[PDB]
């Protein structure tokens, strides 16, 4: 009851409290995947309208031309980091005339993130992102929590529902390293269709993909753009 | 724990306490009668009750781990019919903070939902429905997150 | 006597009878280590003695420690919670240092003693923080005023002392000394490193070996604070 | 930490604050001050609470205040807050005096303080000042003043009031025997004589449980002065004269 | 950060009670006395330490300020000590401004309104000690007091401490404006013995005095003289 | 400095604050204000005159410009940090655009500095309401109402204060093209409305009247016994 | 460094197939007087980089403090990922430019160059920010004296080798010894390839034809 | 009421908040640092949570300078905030005193960094153990731990982690002061499998380093066939 | 107590819940986009007949080419008025071009929910505005119409409403609403609507109406203009 009311009030299992709730903030939001294979990286997402007449919520920013991110959460916080990437990028751009190295920017994400959990009054941020980029290491796909805890995954899939996609992911884990770009787009788009609630199918007007590879800067499909890639399942 | 306070009553339960204690472990050993407890709160039992001859062995129990929930999930489904096709470690990795106590709400719960929906068997969207059923969580009345 | 108004069991505050609570918890926690030591003040030469717990073969025995230099004069033995103690080392170092680059000659014992008491006292009127849990014994040569024997605690309270114990077993100790400065003048030579080895062993009721125990000596002839070795502490064990 | 916070400067559910009226509790405790604005003077009277046969005489006062040559206060509450606000009003007569080359308007004065003093129950988190000030003075604008403030910041003109201790009964009675624009400096001072004999109902004026202090203009200059032993037992003893030639 | 909230605040009663228990604390130390002799003020404290392992010179509790100003406390060791530091510093700042030496009314002002920042102040608890100080300025002796709530009061004789309702009884019946210095530190050293408990060796007490030679402490060797009466 | 968060929203969004504010506006003593053709006129309600303050150091209907004034029901010391502000505020302007302050500008200011103390860290909301009345250049009336909200409107006829809702259901009910054709019918109107709360009137209450170009008219106790009389 | 203390002469570097050649006498002069005569003026950056410097011997110390606790903590991450020759020339470029806005410049004219992914790299750097990339350089007074004869024999044969550009380099040093007031004897080469950065020893100028 | 902050101590004189701090970190899997004639060597196990995470996902051992590794225990935010602030005074100190930091004062520099998170209101004690240890031609081998006390002590053989007294029981037999770092590499990996509760976690991939005479003084990664050839000698002793 | 930036149980800001409730004590906005333009409609709520009800500027022009309505608090509107219209000329001094719909709704959901009480400013925010906008205009893209909440969470909307009755509102504003509507047709609805909601009876003084085009700015409805509009309404 009052282990739970502030980020710095250690309770007495060795747990914070706040975070969690930040965790089940992120666990709210709607669906979305990643992948990598040896040669692209591949994001797709799920947007939902609060009503009919309303639009879809978009959730895949850019940051630079070799990393992309996917956002799962209250808005303003992904809106916040993608400030904090942009920025990040374009300085290592100014400063060395070079792509910033991935895992880089995740770690400093990561100590971004970090700050707020150890300090009185401050709140964690509650978005989880899913960065996809291709550095000279190649292919590349992270997922970052509230807790300022950053994994590299192979794939993953992030916000409600969530661990339908999960499964179907770990389950063709396999092929997804000599996949073909169509394939990999199909096993993405697949699993985020287990993660929809039976009597609702995919369409233009709930998906968006991004992209990045080797010659290939980071693109969004979405809308009938999309229409390529779902005809065919 | 005992305390100094000027309000009775508990008094009396502090010496029925003294008097279990003495019981225990005291004057004429007693070495053909064993003892077992069970408490939520250990923070709270007097040092002269945990003491290492009293109760000697004191053993933890942990809200159960991922393969602790699948296994209680199997154990309590095992009557019900259901179909070849849930897969317990998902329905365990969906069941986060979830005490052993709680599949057979879940267990139970599936049940009952596929007797309202008519069913005979058993499916994974039975299991999802009673874990939203037990989690026992409220909306606020928007869904602004993304 | 024992009433509370408010957070005064919380905070740095007075309880309704004029009592600051965390001051006092604070003293109780210099017990937490579950150590002692012991200082004597000789004729020509001050003593400082300590126990030394090697829970374990695991530990490097050469690192746990208790007697740390503030200057190449001025030892000190600390006692109570571990990094508190750190703390107060290195504060006690930096300020020894900036008294010689200031005022340009050595910083007296009691002096020093004074500013780091200073310190815990504005530690113990700000409520944002909380009082150290260690306490301090120092030793050294004054110019014209003898051996130096001085000790702090958490309140601010910087007592100098003939013979003084710090620790669990505070209270025996320091009956044990103040007999012993009654019968004729607490020890009057450098073999005032007997009777405080003897005191730890009584008071504790211990039996030292040579490897359970550190001491460290300052003397009139050698101002230099010295840390007793082990041939040195098992001759002197032996001697008793 | 919210834990510990007070909240010295939030509304209660009635839209008062209560640091505020607690702050005016304290001042009903203190001693009695007493204004009368007369024609020809202002004068003070409150009453010496330090009466002990140990303590020492020292200053030219022991509750009046001088802040600028024209200008004198009183004071009823704490006196270390007391001290604390004298010094910020001697420092504002002082900053105007030194902008303007004229001596500070009283009203020009007293509204700076409360300024700091309202300022203060506003925004910061702090205890509000627990003092309730008396003060008298003379300006080219509206001749002998008596002016009065409060924790709240409020204050106000009085021809005759009372802030302290039976703040009540004092302005009971100085409703009931003012003439307003009838008064000499002689008679106002014979008036607070009876009014506080009255309210310092432990024993009678002393001639040394007392203040006074008088305000006035002479050779076109003001002069400030505290009333000395001699005359106040002399004036004491024609007040219980008056009273018993009244019986 | 640090706490930018006033600690103490005014009760329903219109008391700030921290102040009123910061004066508990005062009252429960040890006895100390100060009387205004003709020509000289005298100072006078209990020292008992709680062993034989205790150096008498180590610390003192009777201080000076200036050549010619000084105080002793009565309450917690560490605030006097604190307190101390920022006599001496005020003092000194004076000295700078003004080239002549602090006249003691207003060191004791100075002392008192920054004991009144404490009370006021965001985060911190008032001092539990009371001061007496001392000088001879304007060739005139002063005894003034300050209290936790920075309050201060001139005092012809006062003792404060422990016992101190009994003490100030003493001081009552035993004040004669017309005393010389040598019988006011002689009924100064009675009223510490008024409540003692124990004898009154030379190194279980001080005292101070101030005249026109200066404020300066009494060595032990005068203090055993003094007593010997 | 104190950071802490004074003003916060509740269950049922709620600023309890504000709430608080205007629960403190409703210990006040009543002001009204009408707006006629050529005149506006502002009445308030005297406490008691205690035959001992000083009526002149108590004023409750102050200037803001010489073509701008104001009338509060709440508490004082917040209403004469407002003022001072909006006197700074009036002055600016005129230094700044050459051309004289206009009463919906300064209402919206003081109903901004309102609503920033509303919203600002360790900062407790002025229980203040206030009512601007005045003309512009143009030469219009004008009557402005600003809440301890922040926000504000412009009214006919509006009360403020203790007894707010009686005074202001009777000037719903009355006022009409025929109350504001003589200037004495609408001051005359604003005394009556008033004398539906206070006791004794001539002795207990204010007013103030302005014209085009005429400076704000304060009413002498005579003159205004007199225009009761008349009333009578 | 508004005023120059002790100084370094000029810098020379070429490139060639399969990475670049530098060279640096080991004098630092205070002022015409050969004060310290057996410094290094010759840096490896990393594994694919190195460093020539001319001007304030000081500021490049500084320099290369700084440029080796970067190179160390990049290496630490031990993400994968190194500085390539390019990288420096930005990070150079960009902090003297930055000095420079500051009214503080670093006085050095600074060579870098460098072999990675199968390029070569060969840049420069001054205290104004100005830089670019060119197949020869030189600093000081070698652009006057030595870069004529590397431009020439560029601009005749475009892709030297190993042996080539070594000749190239000992002949600009001896015109910059015979010509030169400011230079000392002994001299080091560095070569980057594909195997690493290699300093060599105090080669000396002994081919001193005095003909009188 | 007594454990809601580190600026309170219990009425027993007890800081709790520091008490759950390093409660946490036994809920973390085990790490272990051995000390031996030619260095030091860590070995951590690694539990996977999930099949989808790739190999090396949140590594537990980081350099921290050219010379120093670093083990860690508990929360992983607080584990790469502490390194990066045991990497910024390595830095400072080369610049500031020009040689690489001894690795003792680097333990007192990032100790007392965690001890002033254990004093105030304002900030929370950190949740991670963590164990330093480098070597030098001069001052040989070395290994230190920081709890978040901000205790600093040296340790010929140490366990940090949820199964610490265990691997403590089987810490103690190897002798170490007597071996070098190759052999103390397979006992690693062996104790690193002897601790690990099959029954609980799931499944788990070790990592190992050290630093000693054979690194010329680096810390780094140990190669990847002495790992393999170790981690199958800890599965033949785990009959 | 519980900080102003805390997170519940669920994952949800508490004051951010709080200042959703806030939107239902406003009055009712409605916004329709069509191809010919986009029109905002909302209900004065005139209290007493006293007062005037030109002098409730509840509709305001952010730029010739946008338009805004607000719902909730009076007060907490304005500053966000003032940060959209000094984005807006920010952007024309910048770039010489018209700041689109998008970009502004983006700015002011950014100075939203930068909100705290720890190391801010000397007079930063505290509590989140209590307001929902609606921003509507043309735009280089055609008419545009966005919907903003307390969230910082913006979305472009077909036709929505806000206010205490925005449910049923809604009900009724997706029956009609199509696809190929007309401005005209868009007023008569939204006034029918507004209609259906008010307590009291509808005329052309207890209500404002905006609409902007391609053509013409941003522009107000007049009295007359309005009772022309109401008759045959």
């Amino acid at each position: 009851n009052q282990y739970d009311n502030d980020v710095t009030v250690w309770s007495p299992q060795g747990r914070i409290h706040q975070i969690e709730y930040a965790m089940e903030a992120v666990k709210q939001g709607s669906a979305t995947v990643g992948l990598k294979s040896k040669t692209h990286a591949v994001l797709v997402a799920l947007k939902r309208a609060q009503s009919e007449l309303a639009a879809h919520q978009k959730k895949i920013l850019h940051v630079d031309n070799h990393i992309g991110i996917s956002i799962a959460g209250l808005t303003a916080d992904a809106r916040l980091l993608c400030n904090f990437m942009r920025q990040e990028c374009l300085d290592s751009r100014f400063v060395f005339d070079r792509p910033l190295p991935v895992s880089r920017l995740v770690s400093l994400i990561g100590s971004k993130t970090q700050i707020p959990t150890q300090r009185y009054g401050r709140r964690p941020y509650g978005v989880g992102l899913l960065i996809a980029g291709y550095d000279d290491m190649g292919p590349h796909i992270f997922q970052t929590c509230p807790s300022a805890n950053y994994f590299d995954c192979r794939a993953m899939s992030i916000g409600a529902r969530s661990q339908s996609a999960r499964t179907y992911l770990e389950r063709h884990m396999s092929e997804f390293m000599e996949c073909n770009l169509n394939e990999l787009v199909k096993h993405g788009l697949r699993a985020l269709r287990e993660t929809l609630p039976a009597e609702q199918d995919l369409t233009t007007k709930n998906v968006s993909i991004g992209i990045v590879g080797k010659d290939l800067e980071f693109t969004i499909y979405d809308d009938d753009d999309v229409s390529p890639f779902l005809e065919g399942l | 724990k005992r305390f100094d306070s000027e309000k009775a009553g508990d008094r009396e339960v502090q010496r029925t306490m003294l008097e279990l204690l003495n019981q225990l472990d005291g004057f004429q050993p007693n070495t053909q009668v064993k003892v077992i407890a069970a408490t939520n709160r250990v923070d709270i039992l007097d040092p002269a009750l945990l003491r290492s001859g009293r109760l000697d062995r004191k053993i933890e129990f942990p809200m159960p781990n991922e393969e602790a929930r699948a296994r209680i999930m199997q154990i309590h489904s095992r009557k019900m019919n259901v179909s070849p096709d849930v897969n317990y470690e998902e329905l365990a990795r969906c069941t986060d903070d979830f005490n052993g106590a709680q599949c057979k709400a879940v267990c139970v719960e599936a049940g009952m939902i596929a007797l309202r929906r008519g069913a005979t068997e058993l499916t994974h969207e039975d299991y999802m429905e009673g874990i939203l059923e037990v989690q026992a969580k409220k909306k606020a009345n928007l869904q602004y997150y993304a | 006597r024992g009433s509370s108004a408010g957070f005064d069991r919380h905070i740095t505050i007075f309880s309704p009878e004029g009592r600051l609570y965390q001051v006092e918890y604070a003293f109780k926690a210099i017990n937490q280590g579950g150590l002692t030591s012991v200082a004597v003040r000789g004729k020509d030469c001050a003593v400082i003695v300590t126990q030394k717990k090697v829970p374990d073969k695991l530990l490097d025995s050469s690192t746990v420690t208790h007697l740390f230099k503030i200057t190449e004069n001025i030892g000190c033995v600390m006692t109570g919670m571990t990094a508190d103690s750190r703390s107060q080392v290195q504060r006690a170092r930096y300020e020894a240092a900036n008294w010689k680059y200031k005022y340009g000659y050595e910083i007296p014992v009691d002096m020093l003693c004074k500013r780091i008491a200073d310190i815990s006292q504005v530690y113990t009127q700000n409520a944002e923080m909380r009082p150290l849990g260690c306490c301090m014994i120092l030793i050294g040569i004054d110019e014209e005023q003898g051996p130096q024997v001085y000790k702090c605690d958490p309140a601010g309270y910087y007592c100098g002392f003939k013979a003084t114990a710090a620790g669990v077993k505070q209270t025996e100790s320091t009956s044990f000394l103040e007999k012993k400065v009654k019968k004729k003048f607490d020890w009057t030579f450098e073999q005032t490193v007997e009777t405080a080895i003897t005191c730890l062993s009584t008071v504790l009721s211990i039996d030292f070996k040579p490897s359970e125990i550190e001491v460290g000596v300052v003397t009139v002839e050698n101002p230099k604070f010295r840390i007793l070795t082990e041939a040195e502490i098992d001759a002197h064990l032996v001697a008793l | 930490s919210r834990r510990y916070d007070s909240r010295t400067t939030i509304f209660s559910p009635e839209g008062r604050l209560y640091q505020v009226e607690y702050a005016m509790e304290a001042i009903g405790h203190a001693g009695t001050c007493l204004g009368i604005l007369a024609n020809d003077g202002v004068l003070l009277a409150a009453e010496r609470r330090n009466i002990h046969k140990l303590l020492d005489e020292v200053f030219f006062s022991e509750k009046i205040y001088k802040l600028n040559e024209d200008m004198a206060c009183s004071v009823a509450g704490i006196t270390s807050d007391a001290n604390v606000l004298t010094n910020e009003l001697r420092l504002i007569a002082q900053r105007y005096l030194l902008q303007y080359q004229e001596p500070i308007p009283c009203e020009q004065l007293v509204t700076a303080l409360c300024d700091i003093k309202q300022a203060y129950t506003q925004f910061g988190g702090k205890r509000p000042f627990g003092v309730s000030l008396l003060y008298i003075g003379w300006d080219k604008h509206y001749g002998f003043q008596l002016y009065q403030s409060d924790p709240s910041g409020n204050y106000g003109g009085w021809k005759a009031t009372c802030i302290g201790n039976n703040s009540a009964a004092a302005v009971s009675m100085l409703k009931q025997d003012y003439k307003e624009g009838e008064m000499t400096l002689k008679s106002a001072l014979a008036l607070a004589i009876k009014v506080l004999n009255k309210t310092m109902d432990v024993s009678k004026l002393s001639a040394e449980k007392v203040e006074i202090a008088t305000l006035t203009r002479e050779n076109g200059k003001t002069v400030i002065r505290v009333l000395k032993q001699k005359e106040v037992e002399q004036l004491i003893k024609k007040h219980e004269e008056e009273e018993a030639k009244a019986e | 950060r640090g706490y930018s909230f006033s600690l103490t605040t005014f009760s329903p009663s219109g008391k700030l009670v921290q102040i009123e228990y910061a004066l508990a604390a005062v009252a429960g130390g040890a006895p100390s006395v100060g009387i205004k002799a003709a020509n000289g003020v005298v100072l006078a404290t209990e020292k008992k330490q709680k062993s034989i392992l205790y150096d008498e010179r180590s610390v003192h509790k009777v201080e000076p300020i200036t050549k010619h100003i000084g105080l002793v406390y009565s309450g917690m060791g560490p605030d006097y000590r604190v307190l101390v530091h920022r006599a001496r510093k005020l003092a000194q700042q004076y000295y700078l401004v003004y080239q002549e030496p602090i006249p003691t009314a207003q060191l004791v002002q100075r002392v008192a309104s920054v004991m009144q920042e404490y009370t006021q102040s965001g985060g911190v608890r008032p001092f539990g000690v009371s001061l007496l100080i001392c000088g001879w300025n304007e060739g005139r002796p002063y005894l003034f007091q300050s209290d936790p709530s920075g309050a201060y009061f001139a005092w012809k004789a006062t003792a404060m401490g422990k016992n101190y309702v009994n003490g100030k009884t003493f001081l009552e019946k035993r004040y004669n404006e017309d005393l010389e210095l040598e019988d006011a530190i002689h009924t100064a050293i009675l009223t510490l013995k008024e409540s003692f408990e124990g004898q009154m060796t030379e190194d279980n007490i001080e005292v101070g005095i101030c005249n026109e030679a200066g404020f300066r402490r009494l060595t032990p060797t005068e203090v055993k003289d003094y007593l010997a009466a | 400095s104190y950071d802490r968060a004074i003003t916060v929203f509740s269950p049922d969004g709620h600023l309890f604050q504000v709430e608080y504010a205007q629960e403190a506006v409703k210990k006040g003593s009543t002001a009204v204000g009408v707006r006629g053709r050529d005149i506006v006129v502002l009445g308030v309600e005297k406490k008691s005159v205690a035959k001992l303050q000083d009526e002149r150091t108590v004023r409750k209907i102050c200037a803001l410009d010489d073509n701008v004034c104001m009338a509060f029901a709440g508490l004082t010391a917040d209403a004469r940090i407002v003022i001072n502000r909006a006197r700074v505020e009036c002055q600016s302007h005129r230094l700044t655009v050459e051309d004289p302050v206009t009463v919906e500008y300064i209402t919206r200011y003081i109903a901004s500095l309102k609503q920033r103390y509303t919203q600002s860290n360790g900062r407790r909301p002025f229980g203040i309401s206030a009512l601007i009345v005045g003309f512009d250049f143009d030469g219009t009336p004008r009557l402005y109402q600003t809440d301890p909200s922040g926000t504000y409107h412009a009214w006919k006829a509006n009360a403020i204060g203790r007894g707010a809702k009686s005074v202001r259901e009777f000037l719903e009910k009355n006022y009409t093209d025929e109350a504001i054709e003589t200037d004495d019918l609408t001051i005359k109107l604003v005394i009556k409305a008033l004398l539906e709360v206070v006791q004794s009137g001539g002795k207990n209450i204010e007013l103030a009247v302005m014209r085009r170009d005429q400076s704000l008219k304060i009413l002498n106790p005579e003159e205004i016994e007199k225009y009761v009389a008349e009333i009578e | 460094t508004q005023n120059p203390m002790v100084t370094g002469t000029s810098v020379l570097g070429v490139k060639f197939e399969g990475g670049v050649v530098i060279a640096a006498d080991m004098l630092g002069s205070y002022g015409s007087l050969a004060r310290f005569r057996n410094i290094s003026r010759i840096m490896r950056v990393n594994n694919s980089t190195m460093l020539g410097a001319s001007g304030d011997y000081a500021d490049f110390q500084y320099l290369k403090q700084v440029l080796g606790q970067m190179v160390i903590d990049e290496e630490l991450l031990g993400d994968g990922h190194s500085y390539s020759p390019r990288a420096i020339h930005s990070w150079l470029t960009r902090a003297m430019y930055s000095r420079r806005s500051k009214m503080n410049p670093l006085w050095n004219t600074m060579v870098i160059g460098g072999y990675a992914d199968g390029e070569s790299f060969l840049g420069y750097v001054d205290m104004l920010g100005v830089a670019y990339e060119a197949p020869s350089l030189a600093t000081g007074y070698g652009a006057y004296l030595a870069q004529p004869l590397l431009r020439e024999v560029l601009e005749k044969q475009p892709v030297l080798s190993q042996t080539e550009a070594r000749d190239l380099v000992e002949r600009c040093m001896r015109v910059l010894y015979y010509r030169d007031a400011r230079s000392y004897n002994r001299f080091q080469i560095a070569t980057v390839t594909e195997k690493g950065v290699e300093i060599e020893g105090p080669l000396s100028t002994e081919t001193n034809w005095d003909i009188a | 009421g007594y454990d809601l902050s580190a600026s309170t101590f219990s009425p027993d004189g007890r800081v709790f908040q520091v008490e759950y701090a390093m409660k946490a970190v036994e809920n973390s899997s085990t790490a272990i640092g051995i000390r031996c004639k030619d260095g030091v060597v860590f070995g951590v196990e690694k539990l996977v949570l999930s099949k989808l995470y790739e190999e090396g996902s949140n590594k537990r051992l980081f350099n921290v300078d050219r010379h120093v590794g670093m083990a860690v225990a508990g929360l992983l935010a607080d584990a790469r905030s502490l390194a990066d602030i045991a990497r910024e005074e390595a830095s400072n100190f080369r610049s500031n005193f020009g040689y690489n930091i001894p690795l003792k004062h680097l333990a007192d520099r990032v100790a007392m960094y965690v001890h002033a998170y254990t004093l105030y209101s304002a900030v929370r004690p950190f949740g991670c153990s963590f164990m330093l240890g480098s070597y030098s031609v001069n001052d040989g081998a070395q290994l230190y731990m920081i709890d978040p006390s901000g205790v600093s002590y040296g340790y010929w053989g140490c366990a940090i982690g949820k199964a610490r007294q265990a691997a403590k029981t089987e810490i103690e037999k190897l002798q170490m002061k007597e071996m070098t770092c190759r052999d103390i590499v397979k006992e690693v990996a062996k104790i690193i499998y002897i601790v690990h509760d099959e029954v609980k976690d799931k499944a788990f991939e070790l990592e190992l380093s050290w630093v000693g005479e054979l690194t010329n003084g680096r810390h780094e990664i140990v190669p990847k066939d002495i790992r393999e050839e170790a981690e199958k000698y800890a599965k033949e002793s785990l009959k | 107590y519980r900080g102003v930036n805390t997170f519940s149980p669920e994952g949800r800001l508490f004051q951010v819940e709080y200042a959703i409730e806030a939107i239902k004590l406003g009055s009712t906005a409605i916004g329709i986009q069509t191809s010919e333009g986009v029109c905002l409609a909302v209900e004065k709520r005139i209290t007493s007949p006293l007062m005037e009800p030109s002098s409730i500027e509840k509709i305001v022009e952010i730029d010739a080419h946008i338009g805004c309505a607000m719902s909730g608090l009076i007060a907490d509107a304005k500053t966000l008025i003032d940060k959209a219209r000094v984005e807006t000329q920010n952007h024309w001094f910048t770039y010489n071009e018209t700041m689109t719909v998008e970009s502004v709704t983006q700015a002011v959901s950014n100075l939203a929910l930068q909100f705290g009480e720890e190391d801010a400013d000397p007079g930063a925010m505290s509590r989140p505005f209590g307001v929902a906008l609606l921003f509507g205009g043309v735009d280089e893209k055609g008419p545009q119409l966005f919907h903003m909440d307390p969230s910082g969470t913006f979305v472009q909307c077909d036709a929505r409403a806000i206010g205490s009755a925005s449910e049923g509102a809604q009900s009724s504003l997706q029956e009609v609403y199509h696809k190929s509507m007309t401005l005209k047709e868009a007023i008569k609805s939204s006034l029918i609507i507004l209609k259906q909601v008010m307590e009291e009876k509808l005329n052309a003084t207890n209500i404002e109406l905006a609409t902007v085009q391609p053509g013409q700015n941003f522009h107000m409805f007049t009295k007359e203009e309005l009772e022309e509009v109401i008759k045959d309404i």
